[PDB]
RNA sequence: CUACCACAUCCAAGGAAGGCAGCAGGCGCGCAAAUUACCCAAUCCUAAUUCAGGGAGGUAGUGACAAUAAAUAACGAUACAG
RNA sequence: AUACAGUGAAACUGCGAAUGGCUCAUUAAAUCAGUUAUCGUUUAUUUGAUAGUUACAUGGUAUAACUGUGGUAAUUCUAGAGCUAAUACAUGCAAUCUCGACCCUUUGGAAGAGAUGUAUUUAUUAG
């Protein structure tokens, strides 16, 4: 092709958002935004196929710009807007609020949560670095670039967001013993505690995780996400507690 | 080219179609079963092939494997639930014994027939093709149904039917109302 | 007689309705006419007629029995901003708009494609030079 | 927006809801679920708005409150935990779960009608409260909620209401006294049902008592008060409006009342030509003119002048069935002056 | 005088009523709508003197009585009206009896003390026996085979009656007079039970 | 939990 | 869009203008085969965007290429023969 | 609605038209399948951050649509006159923060000293 693609056929989709084949043709293609593609769930996906609330996209796009839907804090009208990990839904209309968390299986699951636990994030450091007029700032897997961080704060670390304000309340150093959540392959769900961090220089760092079970597993760097510490999460975690 | 949605033939042609005494056997089956052609044979008769092929091959295996026992306890309790297979011959050696006739029996039309609601087999196929006859809830039109023995307890003439309590047919009431004028 | 059952009653406050699975068994009859069915829907759940909407019905086989979709919106106001326009058309809430096949109007795109400006002159033009 | 364009979808800001709203929960011909009862009509709306409404103050408000509104005598006899549980939830001012304790207000107040007399003036003093509250959040079903929630209970307490219909408006002084335009506008079209509701008597008792109020903005919302009281549909008028007139018209001549009386009469009186019919408001002329007739002294000679000018001016000459006969007043005017006049 | 006052005069009544009777309030309340949580709320066996029960065979006239129906009438508090169907039958209980004599009999058993006395009866026969023999016909007014067992409406309006003639007639309760008449629609569907 | 009807 | 190479259409002969097997419908034998149909209601995509559009797609039409199931009768009586 | 204010043809602006669809002639690490890097790059849009350095608002240095005059056999062909607008075209405008005596009051005020865009290219310094 000649430029960047538009269309995106069901059977191409994401295997994780049980979208039926034969219902049609092509399957909403997740917009830019905070999430890639194949780690976003669109939100027509969820207030169609999830909660049932649309029997149909029209229906879902008349949600969306009635304002009920408030994605992280803010009203978002975008069909195809990509929510992913960790994102918080707010439903003012149903007083409902959700927490975007893979289960075990793998795929997003319906996390109902409380208002108090709506009101803030976490947010695993990508990048720490100067900006203009020497401002340090950090960024984050949804793109949020927060300026004026903690210096303790370095890559891997996850820092605590509040919502209205978009800054870090607290911050969680990736260390052996803390507790992790797995945002990438066949592990995709589980949660367990840090046992050791396998270094390579030049190579894609390994780390080794040990399951409430005492089973151990090892698994990229980049697919590790501190979430708190061992038997103190910092958020609900669904039903499961990403066992097995 | 959409990925081809997946279908399968019920029956295979016999491997010596003209021989005398499968003539014969099949002129047997279909009059005592009222089948209408050879092709209801075939394909019973290459449902059974299948169904006993798996039962060799797995007798095959040695026992107390876990293949063995699965697909083997699995196959069993289909076939009991069936009816083919009798309660005290849950053996895959008893499996290995079936013949076509006793799917055959296990036709609705034979039950229908065999219960008295119809005195012969024809008029059995004739009741079910004419929407006389329920299962439970359900009214079945085919005679080809394989019943249940839940099934098989529960068969009678549906709500509907003139024979099932209704009203009687055009018919009856057409040479009623002439009688009456 | 007939008798109406719903199930899988779900409220959905963020459309303003409820949602919910129609079982009707209507022995010894053909069937019921939606209209017939929004009337007993609504005083069966005390809202208008108009805020009731029913669709997607299937008579299982053999008679007797039918399965389909209802909604209840709590307001007929809401009710004529949600709910789809040809259903609108189906119960007289909306009138159905009288347009051309798309051929010609496809056709008429194309003709007011291939003109520039309001085209008035060149009426008056045309006229003067006839 | 006279014109409508042809989109299905238009927007529509706050202000504009707000001046097309009107507070008459009768107009309102939509199916009612407290209609149809089987305990009591708290009982029916209560199990409607929890299928409807998840909002969470509603969701620990129905909480407390389930095990106690099962029967109309457990109503009654828990009726002021019920009041003091539902006042609690007001407070909070959650728009989310208003709409329905705002009903169960009024239904609560349906329920044990005399009974709801001691808890009306917290009641009142709750919707006020939230009322001002609605200001600093603008939302235009706050309102429609708040305003038909007072309505009701007017409408409950019609009877009690009426015979000391001074005291009513005296808690609601605020509201029609408050610098915005429409609560005022909002709050007299809920008492115009009470003062239509009002004896010939009682209503004198009231027609006195807010005109010496007015000897801020307590002339305009009392204006709107008894235009509103007085038309009923399209260019008519109510059966009650020229009793309410005929009263008006006493104590306005009377000259204990201040002369702003008058002039409000006056303004009244040309709101209610320039709405009704000429058919309509031949009763009302009719009793307009003896009560001119038989009141006429020097004393009020001054003020009998000055609603004639309104009626000749106002709409001109059309409204007014005969010219003749204000000839005759007029002759008898100068006959009993300010020569502006 | 509005229904809703109405309704709220009852209560008001009721409430004073209870409170002549006798917390207390608050549970005889509770125990008022306890059978609307499907639980068993009525914990009575210690307290029932077996020993004492004052025990009496009144027999009845026909051979074989089949059932027994009483009913009872109950105060709603929905509405606080009693079930009796009329004025007159004001705390007034029943009982209906049939047997293989394919009669329907009325009993009145409201005093305790005394014992319940014949009020009204209903005997069916061959005359009822259908002549058409197509079973959508049976819709004859009386019995023609054994009664088999009796329900009594709730509303204390109907009382419905069936046996081994595949039917189901629903006779008035004061006169015993049959309204309706409902065929089983099956050849061998007789009615056994009925509740 | 729905509800029941029944007409005619 | 410029010039060049070919093709070919108009004219008052001075000039002017012309280029899809994508969707349908055709030719390729003189021997032979699905409709130049209806809709953006659905799933998706573009826009000053709910509302506009999309021969993307959807619906319907035809047919022993294949494949699944079954009608074209069922129940009695009587007479006559070997 | 005495600036206009509802709706709104046309026209100027803004965005998009590199998506979708269709055929298999070609090419044997050429694409391709897995795999790695961009500290060697461009990137509309989305999302989060990010710019105190005549003005009670400047010009036509401007025209379309629109009015009217015409030519041509003739076009999504045309020329002459006359208008009129912008998020189109050009132009463009008495503050804050530090060191802080007095250690006056001991949060605090405070003399004075100072300091204060961004973009491109080159050079240099710190890192």
């Amino acid at each position: 092709a000649r430029g960047p693609k538009k269309h995106l056929k069901r059977l191409a989709a994401p295997h994780h958002w049980l979208l039926d084949k034969l219902s049609g043709c092509y399957a909403p293609r997740p917009s830019a935004g905070p999430h890639k593609l194949r780690e976003s769930l669109p939100l027509i996906v969820f207030l169609r196929n999830r909660l049932k609330y649309a029997l149909n996209g029209r229906e879902v796009k008349a949600i969306l710009m009635q304002r009920h839907v408030k994605v992280d804090g803010k009203v978002r009208t975008d069909t195809t807007y990509p929510a992913g990990f960790m994102d918080v839904i707010t439903l003012d209309a149903t007083n409902e609020n959700f927490r975007l968390v893979y289960d075990v299986k793998g795929r997003f699951a319906v996390h109902r949560i409380t208002d108090e636990e709506a009101s803030y994030k976490l947010g695993k450091v990508k990048k720490v670095q100067l900006g203009k007029k020497g401002v340090p700032y950090v960024v984050t897997h949804d793109g949020r670039t927060i300026r004026y961080p903690d210096p303790n704060i370095k890559v891997n670390d996850t820092v605590k967001i509040d919502l209205a304000s978009g800054k870090i309340t607290d911050f969680i150093k990736f260390d052996a013993g803390k507790l992790v959540y797995v945002t990438g392959g066949r592990n995709l769900g589980r949660i367990g505690t840090i046992v050791h961090k396998e270094r390579h220089d030049g190579g894609f760092d390994l780390v080794h995780i040990k399951d409430s079970l005492d089973n151990t597993f090892v698994t990229r760097l980049n697919n590790v996400f501190v979430i708190g510490e061992q038997g103190k999460p910092y958020i609900s975690l669904p039903k499961g507690k990403g066992i097995k | 080219p959409r990925a081809p949605r997946t279908y399968s033939k019920t029956y295979s042609t016999p491997k010596r179609p003209y021989e005398s005494s499968r003539l014969d056997a099949e002129l047997k089956l279909a009059g005592e079963f009222g089948l209408k052609n050879k092709k209801e044979i075939y394909r019973i008769s290459f449902q059974l092939s299948k169904i006993r092929r798996a039962a060799r091959d797995l007798l095959t295996r040695d026992e107390k494997d876990p293949k063995r026992l699965f697909e083997g306890n699995a196959l069993i309790r289909r076939l009991v639930r069936v009816g083919v297979l009798s309660e005290d011959k849950k053996k895959l050696d008893y499996v290995l014994a079936l013949k076509v006739e006793d799917f055959l029996e296990r036709r609705l039309q034979t039950q229908v027939y065999k219960l008295g609601l119809a005195k012969s087999v024809h008029h059995a196929r004739v009741l079910i093709t004419q929407r006389h006859i329920a299962v439970g809830k359900q009214i079945v039109n085919i005679p080809s149904f394989m019943v249940r023995l839940d099934s098989e307890k529960h068969i009678d003439f549906a709500p509907t039917s003139p024979f099932g309590g209704a009203r009687p047919g055009r018919v009856a009431r057409r040479n009623a109302a002439r009688k009456a004028e | 007689a007939v008798t109406i059952r719903t199930r899988k009653v779900i409220s959905n406050p963020l459309l303003a309705r409820k949602q919910f699975v129609v079982d009707v068994l209507h022995p010894n009859r053909a069937n019921v006419s939606k209209d017939e069915l929004r009337e007993k829907l609504a005083e069966v759940y005390k809202a208008e007629k108009d805020a009731v909407s029913v669709f997607g019905f299937r008579t299982q086989f053999g008679g007797g029995k039918s399965v389909g979709f209802g909604l209840v919106y709590n307001s007929v106001a809401e009710a004529k901003k949600f709910e789809p326009t040809y259903r609108l058309v189906r119960y007289g809430l909306a009138e159905k708009v009288e347009k051309a096949s798309r051929q010609q109007r496809k056709q008429k795109k194309n003709r007011d494609k291939k003109i520039f400006g309001t085209g008035k002159r060149l009426a008056k033009k045309v006229a003067r030079r006839n | 927006q006279t014109t409508k364009s042809s989109k299905r979808y238009r927007y529509s800001s706050f202000k504009a809801r707000i001046d097309d709203l009107k507070i008459e929960p009768a107009r309102n011909l939509e199916k009612r679920v407290h209609d149809y009862v089987e305990s009591s009509h708290f009982l029916a709306s209560f199990d409607q708005w929890k299928e409807i409404n998840l909002s969470a103050k509603f969701t620990e408000f129905a909480a407390e409150i389930e095990h106690d509104v099962q029967t109309l005598p457990q109503i009654l006899y828990h009726d002021k935990k019920i009041f003091n549980s539902l006042v609690s939830f007001i407070n909070f001012h959650d728009e989310f779960s208003l709409q329905p304790l705002l009903d169960l207000l009024a239904q609560f107040c349906h329920d044990l009608g005399p009974d709801f007399l001691k808890f009306y003036e917290e009641a009142i003093k709750t919707l006020i409260n939230l009322l001002d509250a609605a200001i600093e959040f603008e939302s235009s079903n706050v309102f429609e909620w708040g305003f038909n929630c007072l309505a009701y209970i007017f409408k409950y307490l019609s009877k009690f209401l009426v015979k000391k219909l001074v005291l009513t408006c005296d808690l609601l002084i605020p509201l029609l006294s408050h610098s915005k335009e429409y609560l005022s506008r909002f709050s007299a079209e809920a008492l115009s049902f009470l003062v239509r509701k009002c004896p010939v008597s009682n209503l004198r008792e009231f027609v006195r008592s807010v005109f010496e109020k007015l000897e801020t903005n307590l002339y305009e919302g009392l204006l709107i008060l008894f235009t509103e009281s007085m038309t009923s549909t399209q260019e008519t008028l109510h059966s009650k409006a020229k009793a309410i007139m005929s009263v008006l018209l006493h104590e306005a001549l009377t000259k204990s009342s201040p002369e702003r009386s008058v002039s409000l009469l006056s303004d009244i009186w040309m709101n209610i030509s320039k709405y009704a019919s000429i058919e309509s408001l031949l009763p009302v002329y009719e009793v307009m003119y003896q009560d001119f007739n038989d009141s006429l002294d020097a004393t009020n000679i001054d003020r009998i002048l000055k609603v004639l000018t309104t009626i000749v001016f106002s709409e001109s000459g059309r409204k007014i069935p005969d010219w003749n006969k204000i000839t005759i007043l007029i002759e008898r005017i100068m006959s009993q002056l300010s020569q502006d006049k | 005088e509005n229904p809703a006052d109405k309704r709220r005069r009852l209560a008001k009544q009721y409430l004073e009523n209870l409170k002549s009777e006798a917390d207390i309030i608050a549970s005889r309340l509770k125990e008022d709508v306890a059978e609307q949580q499907g639980r068993v709320f009525r914990y009575f066996g210690d307290k029932l003197l077996i020993s004492e029960a004052k025990q009496s065979f009144t027999r009845v006239g026909e051979n074989n009585l089949t059932c027994i129906s009483c009913f009872q009438p109950v105060l709603n508090k929905y509405t606080f009206e009693e079930s009796s169907n009329g004025d007159k039958n004001k705390g007034r209980l029943f009982a209906y009896t049939v047997s293989k004599d394919l009669q329907l009999t009325k009993y009145d058993i409201t005093d305790f003390s005394k014992r319940p006395k014949k009020l009204k009866y209903a005997k069916g026969g061959a005359k009822y026996i259908p002549t058409s023999k197509h079973e959508y016909e049976n819709t004859t007014e009386g019995h023609y085979d054994e009664i088999l067992t009796v329900a009594a409406s709730p509303d204390g309006k109907y009382v419905v009656t069936g046996g081994r003639d595949r039917k189901l007639i629903v006779w008035s309760t004061e006169s015993l007079s049959p309204v309706k008449v409902i065929p089983t629609k099956d050849r061998r569907g007789e009615v056994l039970s009925l509740a | 939990k729905g509800k029941n009807l029944s007409f005619k």
